[PDB]
């Protein structure tokens, strides 16, 4: 076994970790930090997407030992420290962005980086870059407008 | 009035603050102490004897607890289970295997890692043979012998028995009749409609953890069941533990769509380890074994003829279906019922007569049938009459829309007693179908189409367009105690309804949530008619020891049950109230009126008690001609189902020389009677458009002549993303339940079993002008360019 | 979904990295954005004993320009690739075809060298590197050697690289300033390899075609330079005879696979299709 | 046990959880038999009448013609003729009489 | 024998208190604890366990 | 803190603990072995017994790292494998010699030892002999039951 | 309940025991049977530093015949006291006294040069060895020494022990084959440390008494060795008007603490009452 040294959250993390040991294993099964789910295993997904870096990585294509040194933002990391939900998180809610909420941890950490990537996206630029990630329940259209809901409402904060 | 938030609102859903921080709690989010993983050594052949099984590596091999096999199964009578259509399903393969991926051992290890490992070292010896996946080829004289373990060898239709691989022949309506007028009518208008394999694919896999607690004699069961009551019944009935000794908790649930009805042989094999082991174990499936092992849907192939005068009056209709089960017959569905109710195939057509055959065989495949979204084979039922109108209005050559209105049952009629059997409860087909045609500008986009026609032949676009129509009477709310049980149980559904005595509220159903909204839905039933607002009042569903008693989430049938249940439960608890509110104001019961949140007494409105008073008053002085508290439990038997009805209308645009379609626009009025909230319908419509989308435009599970199983992974199963989806158009119209205590109508399943003919609808019209016939699902690009190239537009 | 177990190293220099997959031998890999490996490994298609993560030497990543050419480091990912504005102005057909792979997710972690290493006749890069004429740059335990593109696939999963060997970098002519380019791809969704592809670059003067290269992307078990397909537009205004000849002539070296994506002949039909529409385009740019 | 006719060990039995348990107002005063001892016989005996119409409809007889003989209801004069309570809880999930509920449940 | 104990658990997140505790009158427990904490019944679980005596 | 290993109901245990942590501690705590109790902080009601090296010992007055390398039998260690009860805990449930069930598992384990020590015992032997264990709901005299019970089953005929 | 936090030494020698008390100092307990010690650690009326536990120790357990004395480890427990056929022989009273200290758990565990060393006047060995006129065996930094048992305590908590020292074993004189013994203890329950108790040993001969040896428990800051009291026994019948005169004696030397046992003039009449049946039995004993 690997010794790993990483922050999630904010947190330090140590752990031993076989190399063979998924990412999305290590943070679901070592870590019990649940919200990010296994949709598939194929890659193509996204239920496993998780914050790295800065970028967005489907944590069920990376080993944990990959991700030494890493710091890694999961859906339990988004709410600000006083309970206060994202404005993502808030969105989803709002505009009835989730039915199941099984592929929502996922599409919130993308959705994360994506208005990070592009403030002010089009509905073509959101469906495009949430092009990653299945859901079953929405159809996409309300998923969109909680995109397009969080973007106005980060765009007001400053 | 602020914090009501009662029927009608578009109240905010309580379940999303959960999920979107993570904090849901799916089965693979459980962790008990000791808890092991287990999962299955699966079959590489799709028709084979088994000769030997070698776990001896397995078990040698470090963190492997047990390995078992249908040996260690078979003492306990558990090597087969039963399922809803009243077969057996193997749960590990005795002395052979019938479709590829079928469970052959169970390895139970320390976790996922070492089971996965141990899986591979298990060794079976095989012997194969002759595979059968063609239907139309079941019943033929020279056959395989599938099922030999309830079978005999029986090669025609005249012997004793049926042929073997005949599961069942269901016929209804008037068979006399309708042939007589098929001898006799103008017009005779037949084909054979193939609604192809596909499967419900919900996010979440299939996946429980079993925990037997050798010390007290209890099972706890966590689980991915739509229907947690039904489960329990099913593993008491089979294990031999009362059900009072088995906790059934069906906690979030990661989407259903009809893939989480049945039990599977995980949770068979995972309850018998724990059993064995006294440690619980967790088994979770893989995306791959999900898509080729858990419940198909469709695989019908229906023989479909309409007879009609040449001006357009439908006489009869004449279908029979040739059901393609799998393996074993699995399908979930009344068990009076084995094709579900593919007797609703008359549509939204007034007819004199009609006659429904099916036939259901088995093939080297997984099994299933009923899922995704089907209503019980309804899916099928529609997209056979909405297909057969369109083939019969080009052999017309009527325009579809007007032979649809030619023959629609009209408001008057209802209830209806259509001609295979159902009474229809209510619907305004007309005005619905009226108000959807003036909405697209239909008669504007028949001009457009024509034009566009005369372009193609003029060589001037290589686009061609598409109008695809259906106008669907669905058939939800199963059902009536008469006719609709599940393994014997009537098909009622519950709700109980306890007041605190600061005015707050506990409420649980038989039903089950896996994404509708129930948490939120049931509140604003029981908040406007008590008062109450929906955040005081708390919604669970699917532990055992705790909700009533239900038969689960399917078949739409949540709203038309349970939400009737909480109705009436709801009206129990205000009886109560009222003569609480008697004895304090000291008048007769009859001298009061409800107010929103309160009674007044007549005429003296001054004079009144809140329904916050009046549950503290049960508590504080509660009359003493009553019970003290206020609470209420309902079990609703319907009187009938409710037949809920849409018109849709695609307009597709099809690029004849890559096959390639683009939807122009979608757009999808439904009628479901009263809208308990608005915006959780709107999603359920947003999500059923986009599977069907799925169905009929490229989703598939494909077997060769070998019994390989194609096409089941995310590598080729179409699941579309943002950018596929087409933008979705949405109305309404409001034509109640006159038999529901709130006039509401189930949903949930109509945009797919509308949406499918709607798209298969479109891309046939678009063709329909070049004479192709009927084009057969899915429409995905080869098969669209395979058309073309058949009809010569290639060169 | 689980991979067999492995050893993990993480060589500091190309050198050490190339020292380590010379002494393990077949039964190492090297490990670059994990995108096509691990797949294969969580199916068990792919059962290495070592895996040799390439992340940490830096001179794998870096994008410039020396002499006529672009050199690309092979650790470079997608989505650098799509960020570059130095490619963007030079070469941005890069660009245009990155936005045709993948998703997000994948385009943060997959890299160039992986796609074009990779053997898989669905990855994109290959043809378009057909197309732009690139050479890849192999270090390997007896040294440098540069293998062109179009001469470094001979199957699924087969290439002309030799044990002990890296891809460090990618060579690419730079195209005329003014030049004409397409990448054109039919696909059943976002993610999904190519029904088919094609990659056009062109030049163009006084209204006619003066260069044209062409590259086919899965309609074989390997990309396909369609060599005759170019030089046929060579010297036409590129209108409706022409094309019909580049058509026929690419369409005739095809062989394409029948999957899931429908039949070899439907394959065939839109790699010509793909052409005559990414043909189309690059014209229009020119 | 007494009341229904079917084993304690039959029954599951608990307290404590104010989610799931009934409102009362806790063990105290040697409290616990005089009142929710007295509330058990007495749900118990509603779920008796209700399981009593049951096998009067399942019999084809007046429910005044059935008498009571330890975990079943038996025809006066007909011994022969009976309805188990074991299956007359069947019963109210399988075939309900028409005019009653499903089920077999009670509150007091 | 066992003494007076409790284990209280406010989910922050969902805004609900669980209370384990030693309790011959959970019912009651859950009704006070309502009026003093102004949070609502339904989303005060209060679970009397085994208890070592009273 | 300090590394011991021992062997607790006939199992292999390593550890790290604090020199302070109590035994009854280390056990309910750290290995979640919750049958033992603590009802007192004096050292009298016995509650938290357990048999260590053939000794019946009040675990609340011990610290883990005396244990460094014994045998220490908890409630948990007396049944069975077979899932059936030892001769005490049967007669426990025979004679009615519980009701909370707090001071049940330090009875039993000293119960357990008391057999050992004196396979017949009076009645009076039987209660000097539990007299480092404190029950506030049965009155004894039930407990005196089930111990007689236990020691008729395991001797083949009764005594008293 | 929770003590604080300390060191912990597990000695391999009485020699290194002896110089890691010296060393540590006063921070610095020898750890026994711990059943005096840990209760009030857990209450914090005691913070040691480091406990020096004595269990690695072989040598510190035991039972031997030595010369016209039986010597016994300083870790011997109340258990083994119990269970020994030759201590049942030679000194009955052992057992008896036993028998009436704390419980079974207890005394599996807690030792007689605890219950010797500790310095509560509610222990009750120490006052059956000021009865026995035994000598304690100490060794210390400086060497070994023998204090008597007579000697020994001074106060509450007080006694003759130094820093550095362990209490290594207890050296009886074996009394008279034949001798009477008793000890006879008042207590409101099992485990109860006395009210009062007497711990008596007599000879006789031809009716008459020829030795007698008298201590007293839990009725002073010490325990008491009553000397006048036994003195005035020799040579009488051991009737009530020879008891009279030592029990007066016995209680003009009492000096109890008035607590939950009752008031102090309660437990000095116990005293007396405690010595006439502890008397009364020895002398049917005597033999
Ligand atoms: C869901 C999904 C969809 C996809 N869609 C597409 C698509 O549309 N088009 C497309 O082109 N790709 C697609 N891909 C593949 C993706 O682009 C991969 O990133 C790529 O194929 C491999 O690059 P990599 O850096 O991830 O390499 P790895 O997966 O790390 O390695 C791939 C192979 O290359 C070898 N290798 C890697 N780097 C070197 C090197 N420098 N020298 C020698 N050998 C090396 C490895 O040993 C391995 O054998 C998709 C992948 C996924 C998971
Ligand atoms: C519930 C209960 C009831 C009790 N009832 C009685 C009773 O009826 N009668 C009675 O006599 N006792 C009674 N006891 C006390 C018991 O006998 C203790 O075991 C005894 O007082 C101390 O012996 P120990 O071996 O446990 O010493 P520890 O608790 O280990 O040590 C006690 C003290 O003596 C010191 N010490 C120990 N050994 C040595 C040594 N060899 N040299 C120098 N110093 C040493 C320690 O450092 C500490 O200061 C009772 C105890 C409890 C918990
Ligand atoms: N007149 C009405 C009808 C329904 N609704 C609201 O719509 C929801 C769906 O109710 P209903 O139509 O009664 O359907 P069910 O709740 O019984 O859902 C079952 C149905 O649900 C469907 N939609 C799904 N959506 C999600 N997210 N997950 C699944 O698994 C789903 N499975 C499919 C399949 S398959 C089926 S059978 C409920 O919140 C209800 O209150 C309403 O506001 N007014
Ligand atoms: S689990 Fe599906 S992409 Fe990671
Ligand atoms: S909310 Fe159910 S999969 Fe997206
Ligand atoms: S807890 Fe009371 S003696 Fe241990
Ligand atoms: S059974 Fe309750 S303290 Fe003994």
């Amino acid at each position: 076994k690997a010794h790993i040294e990483l922050t999630i959250n904010g947190h330090p993390v140590e752990a031993l970790v076989e190399p063979r040991t998924l990412l999305i294993h290590f943070i679901r099964e070592q870590q019990n930090l649940t919200g990010a789910h296994i949709g598939c295993d194929t890659s193509h997904c996204g239920a496993c997407t998780v914050d790295l870096d800065g970028m967005s990585v489907k944590s069920c294509t990376m080993f944990a030992v990959q991700a030494n040194g890493a710091s890694i933002t999961t859906i339990e990391g988004m709410a600000a420290p006083d309970g206060t939900l994202s404005a993502l998180q808030e969105g989803f809610r709002m505009m009835h962005g989730l039915q199941c909420g099984y592929c929502t941890p996922g599409m919130i950490m993308r959705s994360h980086r994506l208005l990070q990537e592009n403030p002010s996206p089009t509905e073509a630029e959101i469906r495009f870059g949430i092009g990653g990630n299945l859901c079953r329940c929405t159809g996409y259209q309300n998923i969109v407008k909680a995109i397009q809901y969080a973007a106005a409402k980060i765009n007001g904060v400053p | 009035a602020e914090k009501l938030q009662g029927m009608g609102c578009k109240r905010k859903r309580v379940e999303d603050i959960r999920f979107t921080q993570g904090k849901g709690n799916y089965v693979d989010d459980v962790k008990l102490p000791g808890m092991l993983f287990g999962d299955f050594v699966r079959s590489s052949h799709a028709h084979a004897r088994i000769k030997s099984i070698d776990t001896s590596k397995a078990k040698a091999l470090p963190g492997v607890f047990a390995v078992l096999t249908a040996a260690d199964l078979k003492p306990l009578n558990l090597h087969y289970m039963p399922t809803l259509a009243g077969d057996v399903q193997a749960v590990l393969a005795d002395e052979k295997v019938l479709f590829q991926n079928q469970e052959v051992a169970f390895v139970v290890a320390k976790d996922r890692y070492v089971a996965a490992d141990a899986i591979e070292l298990v060794e079976v010896d095989y012997e194969p043979l002759p595979v059968l996946v063609d239907p139309f080829k079941a019943m033929e004289p020279d056959a395989p012998l599938l099922r030999e373990d309830i079978k005999d060898k029986m090669t025609g239709a005249h012997g004793a028995r049926k042929h073997h691989n005949h599961i069942f022949r269901w016929e209804i309506g008037d068979k006399e009749g309708t042939d007589a007028t098929f001898a006799k009518a103008e017009v005779v208008s037949k084909d054979m409609f193939t609604y192809h394999r596909v499967h419900p694919s919900p996010l979440e896999t299939c996946q429980c953890v079993a925990s037997m607690d050798k010390i007290k004699g209890e099972l706890t069961l966590w689980g991915t069941f739509q229907a947690p009551h039904v489960i329990r019944t099913v593993v008491s009935l089979i294990s031999g533990l009362p059900e009072h000794k088995i906790h059934v908790i069906a906690p979030d649930i990661g989407g259903g769509f009809g893939n989480k009805v049945g039990a599977y042989s995980g949770y068979v094999c995972a309850v018998v380890a724990s059993i064995v082991l006294g440690v619980p174990v967790k088994w979770v499936e893989d995306r791959m074994e999900n898509l080729s092992t858990t419940s198909f849907a469709r695989d019908y192939h229906m023989t479909t003829e309409l007879a009609a005068t040449k001006d357009g009056k439908i006489l009869a209709m004449r279908c029979h279906v040739l059901a393609d089960h799998g393996a074993f017959d699995a399908c979930a569905d009344p068990s009076k019922w084995p094709a579900g109710f593919m007797n609703i195939c008359t549509g939204s057509y007034d007819m004199p007569v009609a006659h429904l055959a099916v036939d259901g065989v088995y093939t080297n495949k997984a099994s299933g049938g009923v899922a995704y979204r089907c209503s019980f084979r309804v899916t099928e039922a529609v997209y056979a009459i909405e297909r057969a109108i369109e083939t019969l209005a080009q052999r017309l050559e009527m325009d579809s829309a007007d032979l649809r209105i030619k023959n629609f049952i009209q408001p008057e009629q209802f209830p209806y007693m259509a001609p295979l059997g159902w009474e229809y409860d209510s619907g305004n087909y007309p005005l619905a179908m009226k108000k959807a045609m003036d909405t697209v500008g239909y008669h504007q986009l028949r001009a457009e189409q024509k034009a566009k026609q005369e372009a193609f032949k003029r060589g001037e676009t290589r686009e061609i367009m598409g109008i695809g129509i259906s106008f669907f009477t669905e058939i939800v709310g199963a059902g009536p105690s008469k006719n609709c049980d599940i393994l014997g149980v009537s098909m009622f559904d519950s709700a109980e309804i306890r007041i605190h005595p600061t005015g707050s509220v506990i409420a649980r159903m038989g039903t089950k949530s896996q994404g509708q909204g129930h948490e939120t839905t049931y509140a604003q039933i029981i908040a406007t008619e008590l008062g109450i607002p929906a955040d005081d009042i708390m919604i669970e569903e699917g532990n055992t020891d705790t909700a009533p008693y239900g038969l689960g989430t399917y078949g739409s049938r949540s709203t038309p049950t349970a939400g009737a249940a909480t109705a009436v439960a709801a009206r129990k608890i205000k009886a109560k109230a009222q003569m609480i509110a008697a004895h304090m104001l000291e008048v007769h019961e009859g001298d009061l009126e409800w107010d929103v949140d309160r009674f007044r007494v007549k005429g003296l409105p001054e004079k009144f008690k809140t329904m916050k008073e009046l549950a503290w008053a049960s508590y504080n002085s509660p009359p003493p001609n009553l019970e003290p508290g206020l609470e209420a439990v309902n079990y609703y038997d319907p009187p009938n189902m409710t037949y809920p009805f849409g018109a849709y209308f695609c307009i597709m645009d099809i690029d004849v020389d890559t096959g390639v379609a683009k939807t122009r626009r979608f757009y999808a009025l439904d009628d479901c009677g009263t809208r308990i909230n608005p915006m959780i319908i709107e999603g359920q419509v947003h999500g059923g458009l986009t599977e069907a989308f799925a169905v009929a435009m490229g989703q598939e599970i494909r077997y060769d002549e070998q019994g390989n199983v194609l096409g089941a992974s995310f590598m080729d199963f179409f699941l579309p993303t943002a950018v596929e989806t087409p933008k979705w158009e949405t109305d309404y119209t409001v034509t109640p339940s006159p038999h529901h205590p709130i006039g509401a109508k189930g949903v949930g399943e109509s945009p797919h079993v509308g949406g499918v003919p709607c798209f298969s609808n479109a891309v046939n019209d678009a063709y329909a002008f070049l004479n192709a016939g009927h084009i057969q699902m899915p429409h995905d690009a080869w098969r669209l360019w395979k058309v073309g190239e058949q009809l010569g537009l290639h060169v | 979904m689980i991979p067999g177990s492995f050893d993990y190293h993480r060589p500091k220099s190309i050198a050490d990295a190339v020292a380590l997959l010379t002494k393990l031998g077949e039964d190492a890999r090297p490990l670059a954005g994990g995108h096509s490996l691990i797949p294969i490994m969580k199916t068990r298609l792919a059962t290495p004993e070592h895996l040799v993560d390439l992340r940490d030497i830096g001179d794998l990543v870096g994008i410039r320009e020396e002499g006529t050419d672009v050199v690309i480091g092979a650790m470079t990912t997608q989505h650098a690739l799509i960020g570059s504005d130095f490619l963007a102005a030079k070469l941005p057909i890069i660009r245009e075809t990155s936005l045709l792979i993948a998703d997000p997710q994948i385009r943060y972690m997959g890299t160039i060298g992986g796609n074009a290493a990779n053997g898989d006749p669905g990855n994109d890069m290959p043809a378009l590197m057909q197309c732009l004429g690139a050479a890849y740059e192999l270090t390997g335990p007896e040294g440098a050697r540069i293998v062109a593109a179009r001469d470094y696939y001979q199957g699924a999963y087969f290439t002309a690289i030799e044990p002990g060997e890296l891809l460090t970098a990618i060579r690419i002519p730079v195209p005329p300033t003014g030049h004409g380019y397409a990448y054109e791809k039919l696909k059943r969704k976002i993610g999904d390899y190519a029904t088919a592809a094609a990659a056009v670059v062109l030049t163009m003067s006084g209204g006619k075609c003066v260069t044209a290269s062409i590259g086919l992307t899965n309609v074989a078990n390997t990309p396909l330079w369609a060599e005759e397909a170019g030089k046929v537009l060579v010297g036409t205004a590129l209108d409706k005879p022409a094309l019909d000849k580049a058509v026929a002539l690419a369409e005739a070296i095809t062989a394409p696979a029948s999957d899931g994506r429908g039949p070899a002949e439907y394959r065939t039909k839109m790699a010509g299709v793909m052409l005559r529409r990414a043909v189309e385009r690059a014209k229009a740019r020119a």
